[PDB]
């Protein structure tokens, strides 16, 4: 996330960071999600497409860091990887890129609910927010497209959702953006989404809940200017969600 | 009863 502040997982105790591990001894972070029930996480299809060997990743629950660990944390194993059949990409956009994983640890149970670890709300058959309304992003990406290196302490930003015509703009997107993606960004474009941000969260209020509105798919650049963050709509995969959860 | 029914989506505090 570029800008932003640091935060802490009771911030957004529905946050999922997901690491790979290589039994060479390290276990590096690939992306973030969201927890939905307390076996299943949402993140992003294209964090998994070029890996899909589901053993070889682990989920934490109620992390606030990267690679250290925060007292009440939970660790699982991902029993089932569903990605969207139907999953695209091309020179800039993901299409179709929603996943879920099933979790369970090591003693066979999903996540139990703790000041670190909730759930998030889904929201209701492509009901979105209106444009204008500032929604808050979550997780460990860069702090600068130049860094080479991932924040160890999470971080979160708030962003405003903008129309699909702004975004489908020439001059921003064109058609690359659809009717299954939203955009979002910073008035001014400083603060923005960014690699390693992939998978994560994009809260709104909708209805009165806190609703998991976007997930973080892609975007030129990181808050630059004319370019918002990409995000895959969530209102609109529901019954695909729901075929599976 | 059990530990699931204490989630309440998207409720922080
Ligand atoms: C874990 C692997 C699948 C690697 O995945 C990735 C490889 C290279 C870039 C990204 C990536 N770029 C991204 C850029 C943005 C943005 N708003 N500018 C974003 F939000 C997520 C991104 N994720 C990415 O998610």
């Amino acid at each position: 996330i570029i800008g932003g502040e640091f935060t802490t997982i009771e911030n957004q105790p529905w946050f999922a960071a997901i690491y790979r591990r290589h039994r060479g001894g390290s276990v590096t972070y690939v992306c973030g999600g969201s927890l939905m029930s307390p076996c299943w996480v949402i993140s992003a299809t294209h964090c998994f497409i070029d890996y899909p060997k589901k053993e070889d990743y682990i989920v934490y629950l109620g992390r606030s860091r990267l690679n250290s660990n925060t007292q009440g944390e939970m660790k699982f194993e991902v029993e089932n990887l569903i990605l969207h059949k139907d999953y695209s990409a091309d020179t800039l956009a993901h299409h179709n890129d929603i996943a879920l994983l099933k979790i369970r640890s090591k003693e066979g149970r999903c996540a139990q609910p703790s000041r670190t670890i909730q759930t998030i709300c889904l929201p209701s058959m492509y009901n979105d927010p209106q444009f204008g309304t500032s929604c808050e992003i979550t997780g460990f990406g860069k702090e600068a497209s130049t860094d080479y290196l991932y924040p160890e302490q999470l971080k979160m930003t708030v962003v405003k959702l903008i129309s699909h015509r702004e975004c489908q703009q020439p001059h921003y997107y064109g058609s690359e953006v659809t009717t299954k993606m939203l955009c979002a960004a910073d008035p001014q474009w400083k603060t923005d989404s960014c690699q390693g941000d992939s998978g994560g969260p994009l809260v709104c209020s909708l209805q009165g809940r806190m609703t998991l509105t976007g997930i973080v798919s892609w975007g030129r650049g990181c808050a630059l200017k004319d370019k918002p963050g990409v995000y895959t709509r969530v209102s609109h995969f529901l019954p695909w969600i729901r075929s599976h959860t | 009863p059990p530990e699931e029914l204490k989630f309440q989506c998207g409720q922080k505090t």
